[PDB]
């Protein structure tokens, strides 16, 4: 029930981030929530000696209709300690990422009967904003931990480690993570089933609350990594192997012995764009040749824990998206393709967004961490809306790219 | 004596690692020093400043400037020195309200507290930095000591710890007068009413009773004011608001000055009056940066202050907010990237205006920037009503339809209508997404030398068609753009074009009705002229047949 001593690392003053301006409803469910989490003790009111801002705003999650409170605590991250004091942290589990079934688990609210350093409060200031500069912004600081800040599961996880220590007793089957205010909790058995042990651990959460209801159920064995395929046909017109050609000219930087001078000698003369040509058999041969290659995956390419993962997205259409997740270029850790059905048959950011949290799930998964996104949109309007479709309590970072790049062909 | 509520003290502190100030005091002439013994010692035997010892080693200096039409001598103390090591305090100063935000009540008494900064105490463990020395006449006693028991004017913590605490007492007055509105911003307190006046200048008492309890004098005989108000440079009248106003000024050798004193000035206008274009008056200042250069208005210049002229004529006005109808946000496309926006809830009566200039950028077309005005309008109108504005827009359903969802990136624009106010915005061209049987194919290719700036562009096609052109004071880049637009200039209205260029490739790809390149306009001259276009892409020397055929006759 005592502190553990929190700093910053030396050099670093607290965050200072402007609060953006919010809807009126944001602000009334801000105001409402914090009135209550003020009472509870879980944050107080802060006079103007405290410089430092972080920024707040309101979502609903998932099949559920009442607002949430999240705080962009990214650049705090940034600037809070490491801790590996008795700990090195959480080693990641590269169990998890094998298993047939994984379900996350919301434990925030768990993170909300820990105090916080007494030093350590000044830092996680943040401002309920007015509408139009009319009242100055109310603002509050966390006593208690708070939900987002990367500090929170360090310190809770030698608290945690007791919680679940009856768990994977009995089910050293099962493997559990946790990451920011989730708990990631994975197993190779059968999906009737492994529903089963979820809601015991949902339970075997509340007794501990005696001294957070719903699932969402990721599978990350039943999908895979996604090869290189080229077209299958038995008439090709010069457009046809001109995209094959370049496609092939583009996989050979990533895979050595892609060949494709048997194919562009067919291309030589001026022929029409639709016009057929039968393949040469040493054509024929290359290709085939060329499909060998690209099944078997990528030699030499290996995951750093040093350097940052980088996710790039390709808009394709209808509703779907490509991605890969790298960090060198042209070797790709992974990569998938996302689908429809799911909100915005008419909002392109709904979708981008989506998809920017399903990546960064599936990244926290496999590796723990979260990427480095390029998104294939403006700044000035991912900026604006991507707040009103988000529900995750952790955020990524992420730029912009503004040239189209010619890669979205090969990916298709 | 009905007694005082204390305010309560902020706790401050000087800057991580630094210490206090140790200025020393002016020499001043003997009539100043006389003045400034009169003032301390009211202040003194007001309780807001004391006499401190010869412990106190910090010192900020104190001058005494004379009232003007007046002789009432006042003092000034200069805290430059005490501000740069004093703590950073919170900034929620961050914005100055927009009159269009206030919503219509009908009694509304502004009182300003341009006296209470100095009854709110100062820490009092950070009184000691605040110390000054009036000197002594001949220098010949040590300089009466001083320091501050509370908020000192000019010091950087005095504005946010009189508002925070300003708020603090304010919470339980509006809380248990929902029938009022209180904002607060500077040193002016705003409270409004829907109720009878009557009632009004009442509560109006009672918050003035109210403040008392902490021992905060506030404006009585006249002195607190009911519109209207010339504020922050509007004017606030009870049903209507606009612009102060201001009338531009004339010379005829026009300096840096004299229109950074004009567009800054019509940037101004343009919140209320609508369709104020500053195009042809910005140009003149970004291509210089001298704060005295004079040089002449361009031909397009008083083309437009003459625009300018014809609306700043007559005086049009604001509505204020009305939280129970609509917000609508209305754009009109003004040319040269030039974007104007009325935002209202009935006909005829805006709220607010204001205009969009397009971002510096190379290639550009019209959607994007409608977009980007968009997301403007949408920012500020939550900023100023906490809502997103229902939009009118000059571009058909269907074209918005096509743009988004062949778009290469994600884009999305809230709810909105088309509005058939011309000039509308338009796709100008629209690439196949497979090639076009029957139409002719021209392989075009460029290649420039990297030495002599000599180059060659040029195309082959399917039915023995050829052209290669010589080019002086090129590049690669160019050439390989000039091929393309000479496949186009010379083929049929319906034409596949197979290039490898990946830079022409990059700056099509992202659709521009418009550029700063000659040529890449020339280009979309010619795309909108035609029918259908396929651009296939190939990489090059690797002899595909046509470009390889070709890329020979452009380096031969
Ligand atoms: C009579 C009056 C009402 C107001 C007001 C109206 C609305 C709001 C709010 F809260 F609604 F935004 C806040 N204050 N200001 C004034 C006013 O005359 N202020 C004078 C000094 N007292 C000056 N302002 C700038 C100066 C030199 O730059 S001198």
């Amino acid at each position: 029930i005592e502190t553990v001593p929190v700093k910053l690392k030396p050099g670093m003053d607290g965050p200072k981030v402007k609060q953006w301006p919010l809807t009126e409803e944001k602000i009334k469910a801000l105001v409402e929530i914090c009135t209550e989490m003020e009472k509870e003790g879980k944050i107080s009111k802060i006079g103007p000696e405290n410089p430092y801002n972080t920024p707040v705003f309101a979502i609903k999650k998932k099949d559920s209709t009442k607002w949430r409170k999240l705080v962009d605590f990214r650049e705090l991250n940034k600037r809070t300690q490491d801790f590996w004091e008795v700990q090195l942290g959480i080693p990641h589990p590269a169990g998890l990422k094998k298993k047939k079934s994984v379900t996350v688990l919301d434990v925030g609210d768990a993170y909300f009967s820990v105090p916080l350093d007494e030093d350590f409060r000044k830092y996680t200031a943040f401002t309920i904003p007015s509408i139009n500069n009319e009242t100055p912004g109310i603002r509050y600081q966390y006593n208690v931990l708070p939900q987002g800040w990367k500090g929170s599961p360090a310190i809770f996880q030698s608290s945690m480690t007791k919680i679940l220590e009856p768990f994977k007793k009995q089910n050293p089957d099962i493997v559990i993570y946790q990451y920011m205010d989730d708990l990631y909790v994975g197993s190779d058995l059968e999906i009737g089933q492994h529903r089963t042990k979820i809601e015991e651990l949902r339970q075997h959460l509340l007794r501990w609350g005696l001294t957070l209801w719903m699932g969402y159920e990721l599978h990350p064995d039943k999908w895979t990594v996604q090869p290189i395929v080229l077209p299958e046909k038995d008439s090709w017109t010069v457009n046809d192997i001109q995209k094959l050609v370049g496609k092939l000219n583009w996989a050979s930087q990533i895979y050595p012995g892609i060949k494709v001078r048997q194919l562009s000698k067919l291309l030589r003369g001026t022929k029409a764009l639709t016009e057929v040509i039968p393949l040469t058999e040493e054509a024929e041969l290359e290709l085939a040749e060329n499909r060998e290659i690209l099944k078997e995956p990528v030699h030499g390419v290996y995951y750093d824990p040093s350097k940052d993962l980088i996710a790039e997205i390709q808009k394709q259409g209808q509703g779907q998206w490509t991605y890969q997740i790298y960090q060198e270029p042209f070797k790709n850790l992974k990569t998938g393709k996302y689908a429809r059905m799911r909100g915005a048959h008419t909002n392109d950011v709904k979708q981008l967004t989506e998809a920017v949290q399903k990546i960064t799930t599936e990244s926290i998964v496999i590796w723990g961490k979260t990427p480095k996104f390029k998104l294939p949109i403006q700044k000035e309007t991912w900026e604006t809306w991507w707040t009103e479709y988000w529900q995750a309590t952790w955020i990524p970072e992420w730029e912009f790219v503004n040239t189209p790049p010619l890669v979205k062909l090969w990916y298709q | 004596m009905v007694p005082i509520s204390p305010i309560e003290t902020v706790p401050v502190k000087l800057k991580p690692g630094m210490d206090g100030p140790k200025v020393k005091q002016w020499p001043l002439t003997e009539e100043k020093i006389k003045a400034l013994v009169e003032i301390c010692t009211e202040m003194e035997k007001e309780g807001k400043i004391s006499k401190i010892g010869p412990e106190n080693p910090y010192n900020t200096p104190v001058f005494a400037i004379k009232k003007k039409d007046s002789t009432k001598w006042r003092k000034l103390v200069d805290f430059r020195e005490l501000n740069k090591r004093t703590q950073d305090f919170w900034e929620v100063q961050l914005g100055i309200p927009h009159p269009a935000g206030l919503k219509k009540k009908k009694s509304v008494t502004v009182l300003d507290v341009g006296d209470a900064y100095f009854s709110v105490p100062l820490d009092e463990d950070f009184r000691k930095y605040t110390a000054f020395t009036i000197p002594s006449i001949n220098n010949e006693t040590p300089g009466i000591r001083y320091q501050y028991n509370v908020l000192p004017q000019g010091w950087k913590g005095s504005p946010a710890i009189f508002q925070s605490s300003m708020t603090k007492i304010l919470e339980p007055f509006a809380a248990q007068n929902p029938d009022i509105v209180i904002y607060q911003y500077m040193d002016d307190l705003y409270v409004g009413s829907d109720l009878e006046i009557g009632q009004h200048r009442t509560k109006i008492e009672e918050l003035r009773q109210h403040l008392l309890r902490w021992g905060l004098t506030t404006p009585d005989k006249k002195h607190q004011k009911e519109p209207p108000f010339l504020w922050m440079g509007y004017e606030l009248h009870p049903d209507k608001w606009t612009v102060q106003p201001i009338v531009l000024p004339e010379k005829d050798s026009w300096t840096v000055n004299d229109i950074q004193k004009l567009v800054g000035k019509l940037n101004w206008a343009s919140q209320i009056y609508p369709g104020i274009k500053v195009r042809q008056l910005s140009k003149l200042l970004r291509g210089t940066k001298a704060l005295t250069e004079v040089i002449p208005l361009t031909e397009e210049a008083e083309l437009e202050l003459a625009e300018n002229r014809e609306i700043l004529k007559e005086p049009v006005h604001g509505v204020y907010y009305d939280p129970s109808k609509d917000l609508i946000a209305e754009i009109q496309k003004q040319g040269q990237g030039q974007w104007t926006y009325q935002i209202y809830q009935e006909p005829f009566k805006n709220l607010k205006t204001g205009k969009y200039a397009r971002m510096r950028g190379a290639h550009t077309n019209d959607v994007k920037q409608l977009t980007e005005a968009v997301q403007k309008i949408t920012t500020e109108s939550i900023v100023i009503w906490g809502k997103t504005p229902k939009f009118k827009l000059p571009i058909q359903k269907e074209t918005w339809e096509t743009w988004w969802t062949e778009y290469w990136q994600a884009t999305w624009i809230p709810e909105w209508e088309f509005v058939n106010t011309p000039p509308l915005v338009k796709l100008w061209y629209q690439l196949e997404k497979e090639p076009i049987v029957g139409a002719e194919t021209f392989y075009v290719d460029g290649a420039a030398n990297r030495e002599t700036k000599l180059g060659k562009a040029g195309y082959v096609t399917n039915k023995g068609r050829q052209k290669v052109v010589p080019l002086t004071n090129t590049t690669n880049q160019k050439t390989e753009l000039q091929a393309i637009y000479l496949a186009l200039q010379d083929s049929g209205l319906e034409v596949n074009i197979v290039t490898d260029s990946q830079y022409a490739l990059g700056i099509i790809q992202a659709q521009p009705d418009k550029s700063e390149s000659e040529l890449v306009n020339q280009i979309i001259e010619q795309l909108i002229k035609k029918e259908k276009v396929y651009l296939a892409w190939v990489p090059a020397h690797k002899g595909i047949g046509g470009n390889e055929q070709v890329d020979k006759l452009v380096s031969a």
